[PDB]
């Protein structure tokens, strides 16, 4: 077994040759040992060796079938571990070999050939090792049993070319068969067939990992054309369209589900929470997530810019005592807390946000660890406000000693790394500039720019305000980019003119009022004055000058808060600025 | 003309000097029968126009300038400048008395045309010509609860009918029309559920904004052919003005007290949301 894993080709050919020769005498208890070095060769060149690897499995499937023999777990586990690789051998970089394997699969009594039990077995061999081509392979298998005909084989040849026409072709073909199966297979068998179909589709959505947008959209489209498949899974459809960038097919699926029932609306709220459309958001918690007399009296102060009274009637709404008139059901105890978090975040709640985000899952003190990582409800919603409130509290100047060590223990592993580097990376690059690993922070801002391309690619052409919400952040991204590209240049600190140029292009180039809300405003304002303090730390009348540009930035912020009706945020900003406006005279007036 | 709108120093060097007329006129099969011509520009483009004669068009220019100052305020603020709320004004030029020209749009359809040919062969026929047609059932019920066979029976209607009797007879014709006829119109043509929703949101925002600004200067007589739905980008715009201020309920014999039209169809399009989240938010904003 050791020499089989070495680095020469003819040795690896002849060992598979003798293993094929010694096949129908070896015992199945050690075959589970034997077969695991065999299927380590699919990442190897040289079609001879891979050809023999798929030569032996063509019999290990064909006569270790175990026809309900009930012999072992290994003897009917090798069947699964062989079916896995004999499925994955349909995507190799060698045609003709695919002709061999598909001549095996298309052979008699390998997939049944009436018309549609064909397709029912075709759902079985999905295996999310492959999903990218399954629609094309499936329509090839479907139109194989065809034998005024000159168009169908170029149609099958163009089918394997773009994902869009393959998606359309599968959604046409399956719906056509399922519409026209009604010459037989009566209602009990109809209900049974749709039972197995819905089971297979739930299996699909729970198996797939690297989400592929035409496939996700294909199944969620073909679900909404027959009278059974509607109640698919209102818990994982939404979680697929949170990070598949495929919202407005799942929205239409949930509306067709709600027509003709609480978790449906909760996931619909989570679905519409990302594509804007806040009017239908607020028009949900006055319909089903409600039937109290504090929900309306908070939503009618949340529809305008009155984001203090609706906050102050949410803690009263949740730590109430008696309330014997009807209790808060399974719909709104979550939402009162979550909307309390969001209406905190809408204004400058950077002290009492960490508390309400992480102080609902555990004991008194913050034990913050895998507890906030496990049960990913605690990781999808409570976590982003936690990390946001964290660093937007840290950046003004404290020590606070938690987030440093928290990300230090976080960035170790698979699923504690492939989220904290997949998603955010900007605030992480910022706290890495705090931790002075700017080259790591350079890699992180690089992946952030790449991530913006990755998001903004698959957002559709006409779904407006989603594009705008994704689009506004790039001024902050190039702001930290120009800070990095400024500070690596040496000739700044021994002079004054590039500092004056940076001050002038900062005081010139702005965001505008009445078109950018105060969250992105607060992003760029705190980011830029933090950089002002950072370069003040680096050069260790420009204190008065940096105070001047600081005060102009926050005064522009004040007037924008006045223009977009946020009287409370500008109120608390001027009250923080009141002693700050005791320094000068013109700033006072 | 139609230029010289004020608002800066005017310059005739790039204005459209006329250079050519079409070899075509097109009639509108209506009561007043306007005609339509396809005039040409020296700046290498076309401009179509509609001719209506015999009508004093010296008030519609005034209300269009009112619409201009209205949606000049509507983009002055912040919270409506987010969601980009705008009225689509257009230009009618007052040639003389009893002669003016209508600026014309492209591939628009009337609201009643959309609701008619959206329907299939059956329900369109049942809405137009039925023995139990909701026009014909309504006039038959008018002869039921009055006794007469002419106008004045409507004036008799309120002294010979209670509330709930009319409520049930109103359901007896509200049941005679399918609910999501407007959504059947949007599903007839959108051919993508990616685009369907950004079509529907645009329709809703348009109709809500023109209904909240058809009340401040209150205008009655909003029947079906005062709504030009544009299929090109999902927008409805309004034409054919009857009465300027609150005047359609005083001097008319059978008055009307609805501030605008929000009937069954604008309800059932927004299903399965109640009419409480979107139209409400736009109107209150």
């Amino acid at each position: 077994v050791q020499v089989m894993r070495h680095r020469d080709d003819e040795r690896q050919k002849v060992c598979l040759d003798i293993i094929y020769k010694m096949m129908p005498k070896l015992k199945p208890v050690e075959l589970r040992e034997l077969l695991n070095p065999v299927v380590e060769f699919v990442s190897h060149p040289s079609t001879t060796c891979r050809e023999q690897m798929y030569n032996i499995l063509m019999w290990i499937h064909d006569n270790y079938r175990d026809p309900e023999s009930e012999t072992d777990n290994d003897s009917q586990e090798i069947f699964k571990l062989a079916k896995d690789v004999l499925i994955q051998g349909l995507i190799d970089e060698n045609p003709g070999l695919q002709l061999i394997i598909r001549n095996f699969w298309s052979h008699e009594t390998r997939l049944p050939s009436n018309t549609l039990d064909r397709l029912l077995a075709l759902n079985s061999l999905y295996s999310p090792k492959i999903e990218v081509h399954f629609l094309s392979l499936a329509t090839n298998f479907l139109l194989e049993m065809t034998s005024h005909s000159s168009l169908i084989t170029p149609l099958q040849a163009v089918a394997q070319r773009d994902p869009i026409i393959a998606k359309q072709l599968f959604s046409s073909l399956f719906s056509g068969i399922l519409k026209e199966m009604d010459k037989f297979k009566t209602l009990s068998e109809k209900n049974n067939i749709t039972q197995k179909l819905l089971q297979d589709f739930n299996r699909f959505l729970n198996t797939t990992f690297s989400f592929f947008p035409p496939f996700v959209s294909c199944i969620q489209d073909i679900s909404c054309q027959h009278a059974a498949l509607l109640s698919l899974d209102p818990a994982a459809v939404s979680a697929g369209c949170l990070a598949s960038l495929q919202q407005p097919v799942g929205i239409r699926l949930l509306e067709e589900a709600l027509l003709r029932d609480v978790l449906r609306w909760v996931e619909l709220a989570k679905l519409y929470r990302s594509i804007g459309e806040y009017d239908v958001l607020r028009g949900i918690f006055t319909s089903e997530i409600g039937t109290k007399q504090i929900t309306q009296s908070a939503l009618l102060a949340e529809a305008r810019s009155d984001y203090s009274e609706a906050a102050k009637q949410y803690d009263e709404a949740l730590n109430k005592q008696d309330w014997v008139d009807g209790e808060p059901t399974e719909a709104e105890k979550d939402f009162w807390e979550l909307a309390s978090l969001d209406c905190y975040n809408h204004l400058a709640e950077w002290k009492s946000l960490e508390y309400c985000s992480t102080a609902s899952i555990d004991s008194e003190n913050p034990p913050d660890l895998n507890k906030i990582w496990s049960e990913p409800f605690y990781q999808e919603t409570y976590l982003p406000y936690m990390i946001r409130s964290k660093l937007k509290l840290l950046l003004q100047g404290e020590a606070d000693q938690s987030l440093l060590t928290f990300i230090d223990k976080a960035m170790h592993g698979e699923l504690q790394k492939a989220i904290l580097e997949l998603h955010y990376s900007q605030e992480l690059s910022l706290l890495y500039l705090l931790q002075d690993d700017v080259d790591r922070a350079k890699y992180y801002i690089q992946n952030g720019i790449q991530s913006f391309m990755q998001n903004y690619s698959s957002i559709d052409v006409l779904l407006h305000q989603s594009r705008l919400t994704k689009l506004q952040s790039v001024q902050a991204l190039t702001e930290i980019q120009e800070f990095i590209s400024f500070i690596s240049k040496q000739g700044n600190l021994s002079s004054q003119v590039p500092l004056k140029r940076l001050l002038n292009t900062w005081t010139n180039r702005y965001p505008d009022a009445k078109m950018d809300p105060m969250n992105i405003w607060d992003d760029i304002i705190t980011n830029r004055c933090f950089f002002l303090s950072k370069i003040e730390e680096k050069l260790t009348d420009i204190s008065s000058l940096i105070r001047s540009c600081k005060f102009s930035m926050k005064m522009k912020m004040i007037d924008s808060a006045r223009k977009q009706n946020n009287f409370s945020l500008a109120m608390k900003l001027l009250k923080e600025l009141h002693k700050e406006s005791k320094t000068r005279d013109d700033w006072l007036v | 003309p139609g230029q010289y709108d004020g608002r800066g120093k005017p310059l005739p060097e790039y204005h459209v000097r006329i250079a050519g007329f079409d070899e075509r006129v097109t009639v509108m099969a209506s009561l007043r029968r306007p005609k339509r011509i396809i005039i040409r520009g020296h700046d290498e483009r076309e401009h179509p126009f509609l001719v209506k004669g015999g009508e004093d068009l010296r008030q519609d220019q005034r209300v269009e300038q009112l619409f201009q100052v209205m949606n000049g305020i509507l983009a002055q603020d912040s919270a409506c400048s987010q969601r980009a709320l705008q009225l689509r004004t257009y230009s009618v030029v007052p040639m003389t008395s009893r002669l003016g020209l209508i600026e014309w749009l492209e591939n628009t359809v009337t609201l009643k045309d959309l609701l008619l040919n959206t329907m299939s062969q059956e329900e369109k026929a049942a809405y137009l010509s039925d023995p139990r047609a909701p026009p014909c059932e309504y006039k038959d019920w008018l002869t039921k609860m009055s006794g007469k066979h002419d106008v004045g029976a409507y004036m008799l209607m309120y002294k010979g009918a209670n509330r709930t009797e009319t409520v049930t007879s109103f359901r007896k014709r509200e049941s005679k029309v399918p609910a999501d006829l407007l959504k059947r119109a949007f599903v007839r043509m959108s051919t993508s559920p990616e685009a369907f929703l950004a079509l529907r949101s645009h329709f809703a925002s348009s109709h809500a904004l023109i209904c909240i600004s058809h009340w401040i200067l209150g205008i009655g007589d909003r029947h079906l052919n005062n709504f030009m739905v544009a299929m090109e980008t999902g927008g409805v715009i309004g034409i054919d003005f009857g009465h300027a201020f609150g005047s359609a309920t005083q001097f008319l014999p059978v008055p009307e007290l609805m501030p605008f039209r929000l009937t069954r169809q604008f309800i059932n399009l927004m299903l399965p949301m109640k009419e409480t989240g979107l139209m409400y938010s736009i109107m209150v904003h």
